[PDB]
């Protein structure tokens, strides 16, 4: 009775959400039509949260997969868990194509399949009673995912205005422009939906992904299948309080309520240390709880680009540090002692900040009983660099003349572009003003 | 005599499993002379065996070497993370919560500077 419905949308948004459902079945110990482990009731104690309980011995997703490009869902229709989702209830057989590397393609296919885009989630609710919310698993990258996802940020926030809306938004590569050229336009239209048509959001820079993907994995080649893994793992990690046992902190609307201080400061920095196969040679000094929040405050796990002086001329107010897996965490108060002396995480000087530490176990399974997981979910007011990154790549594309009339023929014939800039400077001045 | 029964008293404090001789208790002579050698084979037995117990399984040599490296700074390579980082935190007038914020910095620096067995070397507390 705290059911979240994932709205996977987009060519990259179906794919970064794919490895999120595939992560969840391997710890639930289930087969996509049967049970092959007892980890289905022993690891997973609260089994309805994104899953729906058995009716044929299998837990059926609470997922909807609508996308303009049918190529990605057909890359889900064959997989050895392609029957993990329903073959005709979670995605249509095919979808109509778009132009469709533009924001207004997907924005217009939602105003003719409008009856069905608001019904394919009402058929997913069938074991719920009271609804928790909606997660939009969409990617800003391409025109498909950015396109239907900006529409649904408004309507599910004015038909469910007390439920969570939250997208795990992930930006495309910004050091190439021919990889998606509509990138400065479709981002700032979306960034409007994140600050006054959204409750809380997760934005993750792309150059900070490929920073970990060639460091921690110790290779010299960033390919896009070492990036859909960093994403799926921190998503499945955050709902470990709404699945595995724990008292204080257990709602997903509990975590996020502590991490919003203002309706446009709510952009959360994510870090997740373990991505390495060296937690078995690091057990020779003991795996202990006396290092598992020193590695979540130290900047070497960051997934958001920001400068290296904006981390002492701005302030964290709320940082959530969830350690996972049996580790002896009754020294967790010894650990939190040693943060204040260094002042590793900055604090707000007008009052107290809060460093919330929680714990939760995980399934009796091999990467969650020898391998420890630490999720940091910060809320730092150093996020104003991302909006400056987007505004400086916005005015240069208007100096390139692109999208001053080549955007304005797929159903926009009104000027509304500076409107997204002005609301954005309202955000960027209130971020710096919020910490004193 | 007095210092044999003393040490058969300090083995009760490390538990009875190393009190009582394992073949003496067969002696009891009626000679005068020769009962002073009975004292002596008492005297070497009960004093050595309390040393065996405490060198073996309470590790007296591994504790005494460690007392040596903190109170003489023998391995000082630890102390360039210990001393440096306490001396900044005591520069203002000392309060009752100042030695607490040092011992937070000590066990902070203990595992950065990674001594042999940090769960064994955490015994230290700071008093000012």
């Amino acid at each position: 009775p705290r059911e979240i419905i994932t709205l996977q949308l987009g060519q990259c948004g179906n794919q970064i959400g794919f490895e999120f459902w595939k992560q969840l079945c391997a710890e639930h110990g289930i087969s996509p039509e049967g049970i092959v482990e007892e980890f289905a009731t022993e690891g997973t104690d609260r089994k309805d949260v994104f899953f729906y309980q058995a009716d044929d011995e299998h837990y059926i997703p609470r997922a909807v997969l609508l996308d303009l490009e049918p190529r990605v869902i057909h890359s889900i229709l064959n997989s050895p868990y392609a029957n993990l989702y329903n073959p005709e209830n979670i995605y249509l057989s095919e979808h109509g194509g778009g132009a469709g590397n533009n924001w207004a393609s997907g924005f217009s296919q939602g105003e003719k399949i409008h009856e069905d885009i608001f019904d394919i989630i009402d058929r997913e609710a069938d074991g719920s009673d009271s609804l928790e919310g909606f997660v939009l698993c969409h990617s800003i990258a391409g025109g498909t995912g950015s396109g239907l996802g900006s529409y649904l940020l408004e309507r599910l926030n004015d038909r469910y205005p007390k439920k969570l809306v939250q997208t795990y938004s992930v930006f495309p590569n910004q050091d190439e422009m021919s990889h998606v050229v509509v990138q400065p336009y479709n981002s700032l239209l979306t960034l409007k939906r994140l600050t006054q048509n959204a409750d809380c959001v997760v934005v993750l820079d792309n150059t900070a992904l490929n920073r970990i993907a060639t460091d921690r994995l110790h290779i010299q080649n960033p390919s896009f299948s070492q990036i859909n893994q960093l994403v799926s793992t921190i998503m499945s990690a955050s709902t470990t309080t709404l699945r595995y046992p724990g008292y204080m902190n257990n709602d997903l609307i509990g975590l996020i309520a502590s991490l919003i201080p203002t309706p446009r400061l709510h952009f959360l920095m994510t870090g997740y240390t373990p991505l390495t196969t060296d937690q078995s040679v690091a057990s020779v000094r003991k795996t202990t709880v006396l290092d598992v929040m020193r590695r979540l405050l130290q900047p070497k796990n960051v997934m958001v680009s920001t400068g290296r002086d904006r981390q002492t001329n701005h302030c964290y107010i709320a940082i959530l540090n969830i350690i996972q897996g049996e580790v002896d965490p009754t020294q967790v108060h010894k650990s939190l002692q040693r943060i204040r002396e260094r002042k590793l995480a900055n604090f707000i000087p007008w009052g107290p900040a809060s460093i919330q530490v929680a714990l939760s176990r995980k399934s009796p399974y091999l990467p969650s009983a020898h391998r420890v997981s630490g999720l940091m979910m910060a809320n730092h007011t150093n996020i104003s660099s991302l909006f400056e990154r987007t505004c400086r790549q916005y005015d240069k594309l208007r100096k390139r003349e692109a999208f001053l009339e080549q955007f304005r023929k797929e159903d926009i014939f009104k000027d509304n572009f500076d409107e997204l800039d002005n609301s954005r400077e309202i955000v960027q001045q209130l971020i710096d003003e919020y910490h004193a | 005599i007095l210092s044999t029964g003393k040490y058969l008293n300090v083995v009760r404090e490390c538990g009875h499993d190393v009190t009582c001789p394992d073949a003496k208790e067969i002696t009891y002579t009626l000679k005068e002379q020769a009962y002073v050698e009975r004292i002596e084979k008492a005297y070497n037995y009960a004093s050595k065996v309390l040393l065996d117990f405490l060198m073996e399984e309470e590790e007296l040599v591994a504790h005494l070497r460690s007392i040596k490296h903190y109170f003489l700074m023998d391995q000082g390579d630890f102390f360039v993370h210990f001393m440096d980082l306490t001396e900044e935190e005591l520069k203002k007038p000392v309060d009752d919560i100042i030695p607490t914020r040092l011992e937070a910095l000590l066990e902070l620096a203990l595992r950065m500077s990674t001594a042999n067995t940090d769960p064994f070397k955490d015994d230290l507390k700071i008093e000012l």
